[PDB]
């Protein structure tokens, strides 16, 4: 249905719908056109109505016109009653969740609940005209006509500005809308009461055309203004074709009635539906073998939902209310609670947690309580306006301007958030001022002429964009200078995006919409096959193939990754609902044994076990490890980590201390002192040890200038307009770079084809036909890589060292066989948790919610870690209060490690250094150190950014775990 | 069969009682008479007191697997 | 298996189990005949065990042995892992929650543990023979030797007494037993050593043949003293047979493996199982048309216990653990927790309920926390004895006098109780005490040679029974002088019941040993024809029928009564597992609809609406009456309700209070206080009112003697050996009465035919066949009723006036058709919750948990009660404090209102006085209070009372309300 815009596929009705304004309250104003039966005037022109008119015939026979268009009615589901025979009250109660209550001898309607916190009040002259209309007990819009019986002016009765002004003449038909924003848009129709054109404020017009007579024409052949939505419309009988520009014509097949039976696509799907003589679905069969049946109990309800080769959902109903009761297909059930007038009641999740709802006496939601934290509160004002919000202890202030817009938020850390507006909507300007006299992070907007951003501003940098009368955002200009250009085919869909250099990123379209090819910048090309039901079964590359398949479940099941040899043959096994817990490969099988509640309680990684309990809450508490350990965490309000206790009676308790906006403050446990403080807009500029001491100077441009470390250290930093580092000074060890400021290198003596560099530091780099550099001549040592199916390392040499790195069914590293021995690792997710070297199990332990490296416990100790903002790791001490372990990177990673009693292979963000090849791996690519970036491509091809090779943009403010 | 002891436990409840009828077979003419015994089910009353119910003393009593919860089903 | 004797029914094999000691710690010490393989010697004679010997041939190869005798098994579940090789531990660990500990080189049993609390402790010599038997840690049993390797004395090794006393003979068997009671019982012996004769110790004998040579012969032919149990047994290889001595020959088909999978009665029930050959049922036949299946899963469990025409339970556990999950057919879960040393942990109840235990160091509950109240504590000594116990705040403590057995109870109001035993258990003497120097209510029981009671000595009188050597109460003998004998047939069953007065009771039982016939005292009958399943589908009355059906679901859903005329036409609709929802009749319809929990929101009585709401534990709040009524309810601490509120602004709350026994006391709203005074009995002995007393002097007998009004009011009564009324004065009006022991009257004014009355001062009854009386002839007055098929009057007439009573599908009055108007009532499940007289709603509120009426609320206006100790409401006063309503009542309860300002229809309990009849209807039944009887039947023939038209013994401390 609704095929086109302003077309119906029903029959050859037009109905084109508009909304003039929308207030930020909740009211809309609505308009429709309804040509069918258009020989009618309700004062807004011959078929035309103004969504606030609902007449009614006698006291509840006929009529009760829409705006489209006890006394129970099954087919449409209405319970228009009668109340008391003193005034006339209806109370429709469609089946909707709506209700109209019409008034006898003033003929008007009010009370229109359209939810629970959804009213309409009207009210009427004299005459059969409105004249007032209140959202819920205060005035909203007011009417104002030119004593003929047409709307001319609506008002919001405070402040006297024009909203909606219409344009009539001589022909008794509106010409024009003019609405909030303060477009114009034109009207002309036929001498039938037909639109004919349809003039948009930007200028693309629309062309209507005619075939039949009288009052039941057709429409067909509805144009655009050059061409670009052209629309052929065809009716045999009872049957319906329609086909846009680009040959694609989708047939449908009604019943009398006009329920939809059969719908064909032109490249073979098609699906059906059946019915129960009574307006009710009962079989849905799909393109494929998969079909769905419906059964429903008294007054229907739809009771079950059962789906062929699977489970049902089984919905409960208790009364005329919402639902009350789901029961997942897999097996897990979960109610609710409504009164007798709605204001839902605690209600049990899936698992075991309850949420405890609590109203005000006007009917809001004032308190929300979960179990154990997780509780938010509402303070409103004597209007209907928000003033305080609390999610976990933030307790915000909005401030008003007497207006129904906030211009001002206050946050309880000293900083202030200002909004500054216009006449209009559409927000100009925010700043976020302080406790004492400063001014950052200022950001400004602009519009064009028409009611869309032309430019961003920002303390980096201004970003344009350029329309073209279409909404489209076809050009986009970088602060620097760059452009990047669109290219818009037919029914406005992307196939080029050519940049500001030459290479272009070219798209492909088949005859169903979804994307199938995308040229690279280098000139890659691909197919992105689907079948018959819309997934992807074939990915078909230029020289590799995945062709992956399902279980007649929508799960992934099998993997073909291979392009021809090295058969990666990945396999898994989902349930009705999910978890699939059968990660196997052909190198390592990792398994999932859950609770009988629904919850994890062991984690077989092919030999291993680690083992989980949870709490009555949710919670995960008495974390146990393999080799005889075990820990314990304990929470505090609000629900955060605040204590771990270790198993061992000579290890002491780490404990955390948060501030008020929730960020982690102060660490420590016996004698170790993290200590962390922050200026206000969410930025670290100190840190302090215990012992130690760093600070951190900022720039007028939001980036960091010059770090000081009391042990000696004091940098400097110097970037270019975009962001990229261009010079750093040290204490005499000063290094130049630079860019063409697309992240590569525009050196003297560099060297790119098109995005990958081919010299750098005297050291040549050859790649492959698939996009990753394969050999690697430096001074005097030669390396060679092979690369999988999946674009993963198998096995590197030519440096007399020869190691194999077997992966899983994830894509993850877990055995490493090298000249030295075998190093197993031991994840938790996608983080790694342990690793054993033939010589002790070495586990680690983070920050409760990040990448950064707290402690490691090995050989039956502890160690602490000293890391900084980013969360690299460089001082590493024991319990006794030694210096361990030291390092110092200097512009990238590179290790400078002068005393190191234990290994520590930890880098930025969840990297691991390789002794033989000094690369760091994240989670899927290897990062170069001594180059500043990737050595391979991502999977995302456009998605994740221009360049294909790029870390950051500087490696100072700005991380990236888990690969791509 | 009923070939046990009868312990003092065993017969203070039924010596309490006006039924003056043994179990075995008190158990089958309150089981034919579903005619009248039959209430609202599916919701505990507040009355302390069932149909088969009846003649019941005024003065309070209050003389003393054990210590959790039965559960709905068990095997 | 289990037939007349323990002995088995798949193999000819004798088993009988005898216990010695049943000491009340939970010690148990059963022996067992196993007359297979019993030609070995171990310690008591050939084939005889004592339940404590659990020998291993070899160290550990599937070897264990009892009474009735890792490496995981299948069939049995056992899994006997090894410990350390220099010392066995075996830990058995079956599948019943057993454990067993074998210890090599010594061989000794430790670590008997049959549960959580059941534990076991051994103690043996030099040689392969215990002494010592502890339960936890306290020495129990003490056994000794006559050097020869046979046990002789065993002790309680706490105080020099003989137990047991093991007599042997000179062919090497015991003859004698001589346990703790006192009863010894002989045995005989045959040649090939299989007992032929066991002789009890009250006089029976039980004479054992068989039919095979050697230990493996088919034991038949087993029968009692006097031809009792003439019991008949047939083997056919795998078929076994047997018939009682009434022709009751059921057939059992059993398999190569010991199953069952045919067992056919002899009416001709048949069942089915089905197995899996893997030692697991799979499906279950009935005899009807339904079947169950089982589903079982990894390790067994089962996990599905499916249902034809219905649901499932859905069992659950963790990993090894016991029942914590159930999915009820209902809907509603309920979990639980267990960690790895049993200690139930938190579970959650059906709706929102949850309770928390707390244990010690040791393995004892301590507390037991709920929500809202509902919390007990226990306080436990050095040793095993309970001291102290909370369970609503009472604190009740124990006292022992220097053994196992409790001495006296205290109580927090100030009664002391106090016990006196005998050499032996079987409590002798139970007294109460007080604060002051007096005593009361004190019993006396006592014993015969055997360990039998003889006679009861109460407050009342004494009761006396008399045995027939075989403990079947053969007569008893009430305190007045009469008896009643009991007459017992083949089988022991009861057959006749004659009594002291001539009549007599009759039973009858068909093939199956169910009651199908009895002879009613004036000479009714019964014919009592049940199914094939066991339930009851036609009652046949003598001149009425039932006809009974169901819905193959065991649910009642159709009640099709007729005597020819006045059909009922009833109809039930209930669902899987009770919830009915529906109960349609002629005259009214009642509904209801529960919630996702099970919680009843709705009463719907025909066209009348009423609602409740629920709490999130359960607790009902704020009930919303028709007629723009809703009240709001608040508990307390301990869950008790302790406000009641109104909405009306002119009504205010009322408040009660409770004592430290956990009784109503206090009760007062604004200005009318009600109090209560107990004397530690649980007996009311004081009533202030603020303004009017009560008080009440009972007799020697436990009987109320005199009550003193304020009101110049001085009442004496004095009654006669069985509590009838015989004389009553209120002021200065003696009355005369007098019975017959059983409730007739004994006057020269009647003559009671069988059973009933025929005339009473003047006034002439006229009884039908069935029971009940239809003509009553007074002075000048005739009133005919008309009775239906359920024990019901429809319509009474005679005196110049014609009545319609419409009952509904329960049985409750709904509609009076009088001369004067219309009367509805709305009931509250059990009580009245309001009426309607065309007039106005009037409501009534009783008290928290009884039926005593509190107040009445009508035309804005609230009138509260003064119900004196047995709950009649005499009085009725206003908000303001004058007396509005008043009555009397002498000795019966007639209608003596002074002052009519309001009608007054409560009576004594749930009663509802006629205008047009003077009768009173309780729920079901009409009482006349005019002779201290009922006019019909009860429908518990004799199970119900000895008279079936008596209301009680004497109306003073009596009550009877729910009709019967």
């Amino acid at each position: 249905e609704k095929a086109g815009d302003p077309v119906s596929l029903v029959t050859g009705e037009e109905i084109l719908t508009l909304n003039d304004v929308e207030l930020p309250n909740g009211f809309v104003w609505s308009r429709t056109y309804r040509s069918s039966k258009a020989s009618r005037n309700q004062g807004l022109g011959y078929g035309w109505r103004h969504a606030f008119q609902f007449e009614l015939k006698e006291v509840t026979d006929e009529k009760h016109n829409v705006t489209s268009w006890t006394s129970y009615q099954v087919y449409v589901g209405a319970s228009c009653h009668f109340l008391n025979p003193n005034i006339r009250i209806v109370t429709l109660s469609s089946g909707d969740q709506y209700r109209f209550e019409l008034v006898e001898d003033i003929w008007l309607l009010k009370q229109v609940r359209n939810g629970i916190f959804s009213t309409f009040q009207l009210r009427y002259s004299r005459n059969h005209r409105l004249i007032e209309v209140a959202h819920n007990k205060r005035p909203v819009l007011e009417c104002q006509y030119d004593k003929q019986g047409r709307l001319v002016e609506l008002l919001n009765a405070k402040t006297e500005q024009v909203l909606t002004t219409y344009i009539y003449d001589e022909q008794d038909d509106l010409v024009g809308a003019t609405n909030d924003l303060g477009l114009t848009e034109r009207y002309e129709y036929q001498d039938q009461h037909l639109i004919a054109k349809r003039v948009r404020p930007t200028g693309f017009t629309h062309y209507f055309e005619w075939s039949g007579e009288g009052s039941s024409a057709k429409c067909i052949r509805n144009f655009g203004d050059s061409g670009i939505y052209d629309y052929r419309f065809h009716y045999e009988g009872a049957k319906s074709s329609y086909s846009d520009s680009l040959d694609n014509e989708w047939t449908f097949i009604h019943d009398e009635q006009g329920h939809l039976l059969e719908k064909s696509s032109p490249t073979g799907r098609t699906w059906q539906w059946h019915y129960d003589h009574l307006g009710r679905k009962e079989k849905a069969v799909f393109p494929d073998n998969s079909t769905t049946q419906y059964q429903y109990n008294q007054q229907g309800q739809l009771i079950s939902k059962l789906h062929s080769s699977g489970a049902q959902i089984q919905y409960g109903y208790d009364s005329l209310g919402k639902l009350v009761k789901t029961v997942s297909p897999d097996g897990d059930l979960e109610k609710a609670y409504y009164n007798s007038l709605g204001q839902r009641v605690w209600d049990i999740d899936a698992l075991g947690c309850v949420t405890e709802y609590e109203y005000d006496k006007h009917g809001q939601v004032v308190k929300r309580e979960s179990e154990d934290g997780k509780k938010s509160r509402w303070w409103w004002d004597k209007q209907q306006r928000l003033v305080a919000h609390e999610v976990d202890g933030t307790l915000l202030r909005y401030s008003y301007g007497a207006t129904d817009l906030v211009n001002g938020i206050a946050y309880p850390d000293g900083c202030v958030a200002q909004i500054s507006y216009d006449d209009y909507g559409r927000r100009t300007s925010i700043r976020y001022f302080n406790d004492e006299d400063k001014v950052g992070y200022s950001e400004e907007y602009a519009y064009d002429e028409f009611s869309r951003v032309a430019q961003i501003q920002t303390p980096e940098g201004v970003t344009s964009y350029q329309w073209g009368a279409l909404a489209q955002q076809e050009a986009v200009i970088f602060p620097d200078g760059s452009h990047i250009s669109y290219e818009y085919d037919q029914q406005r869909n992307l196939t080029k995006l050519v940049r500001s250099d030459g290479l272009a990123f070219e798209f492909w379209y088949d005859s169903e919409g979804l994307l199938s090819g995308t040229v690279g910048f280098d000139g890659l090309h691909s197919q992105f096959k689907y079948d018959s039901m819309g997934r992807i079964i074939r990915k078909d590359v230029a020289d590799r193939t995945v062709l992956y398949s399902y279980d007649d479940a929508g799960f992934l099941q099998h993997i073909k990754a291979g392009n021809g040899k090295n058969i990666v043959e990945n396999h898994f096994n989902y349930t009705l609902g999910g978890r699939l817990t059968l990660a196997s490969n052909r190198h390592q099988t990792l398994q999932y044994q859950y609770s009988s509640f629904g919850h994890l309680t062991k984690r077989i990684q092919g030999q291993f076990e680690i083992g989980e309990e949870f709490n009555r809450v949710g919670q995960r508490v008495s974390q146990t490890l393999p080799d005889k350990t075990s820990f314990n965490f304990s929470y505090d309000t609000n629900g955060r980590l605040s204590e771990i206790r270790f198993s061992d009676d000579s290890l002491p308790k780490i404990e955390f201390q948060y501030d008020v906006m929730g960020r982690l403050s102060v660490t420590e446990t016996e004698s170790f002192r993290e200590s962390k403080l922050y200026d206000g807009v969410g930025r670290l500029v100190e840190q302090q040890w215990s012992g130690r001491e760093k600070k951190y100077i900022y720039n007028a441009q939001n980036r960091i200038s010059s770090i000081l470390d009391n042990t000696a250290g004091a940098t400097h930093y110097q970037y270019d307009t975009l962001g990229y580092v261009t010079k750093v000074s040290e204490a005499g060890s000063t290094s130049t770079f630079e860019s063409d400021s697309f992240g590569n290198p525009a050196l003297a003596d560099s060297k790119v084809m098109s995005d990958r560099i081919e010299a750098y530091a005297g050291v040549r780099y050859k790649y492959d036909q698939q996009g990753n550099q394969v050999k690697r001549e430096g001074d005097g040592t030669v390396q060679k890589r092979v690369f999988d199916a999946l674009s993963q390392l198998v096995e590197v040499h030519g440096d007399s060292s020869i190691s194999h790195y077997e992966y899983d069914a994830l894509g993850r590293r877990t055995k490493k066989i090298t000249q030295n021995g075998i190093t197993e690792f031991l994840w938790e997710g996608e983080r790694l948790l342990g690793e054993r070297t033939a010589d002790g199990f070495r586990w680690y332990l983070y920050q409760p919610e990040t990448y950064i490296p707290l402690a490691v416990l090995e050989n039956g100790s502890i160690y602490l870690y000293e890391c900084d903002q980013v969360g690299k790791p460089e001082r590493l001490k024991d319990s006794a209060g030694n210096i361990v372990w030291s390092a110092s990177y200097d512009v990238h990673g590179f290790a400078s490690i002068d005393v190191e009693e234990v290994r520590n292979p930890l880098r930025f963000q969840g990297q691991y250094f390789d002794q033989e090849t000094n690369l760091h791996y994240n989670l899927a690519r290897y990062y170069d150190p001594k180059l500043g970036r990737f050595i391979q491509q991502d999977p995302i091809s456009i998605a994740g950014g221009i360049n294909h090779y790029q870390y950051a943009v500087n490696p100072i403010q700005w991380i990236d775990p888990t690969g791509f | 069969c009923e070939e046990g002891l009868k312990r003092l436990q065993q017969m203070l409840a039924e010596y309490q009682a006006q039924s003056d009828v043994p179990q075995e077979v008190c158990d089958q003419i309150l089981e034919a008479a579903k005619e009248s015994s039959v209430g609202e089910d599916g919701v505990r009353s507040q009355v302390k007191i069932r149909k088969p119910n009846g003649k019941n003393n005024i003065r309070y009593e209050y003389d003393l697997i054990t210590f959790y919860r039965h559960i709905n089903y068990s095997d």
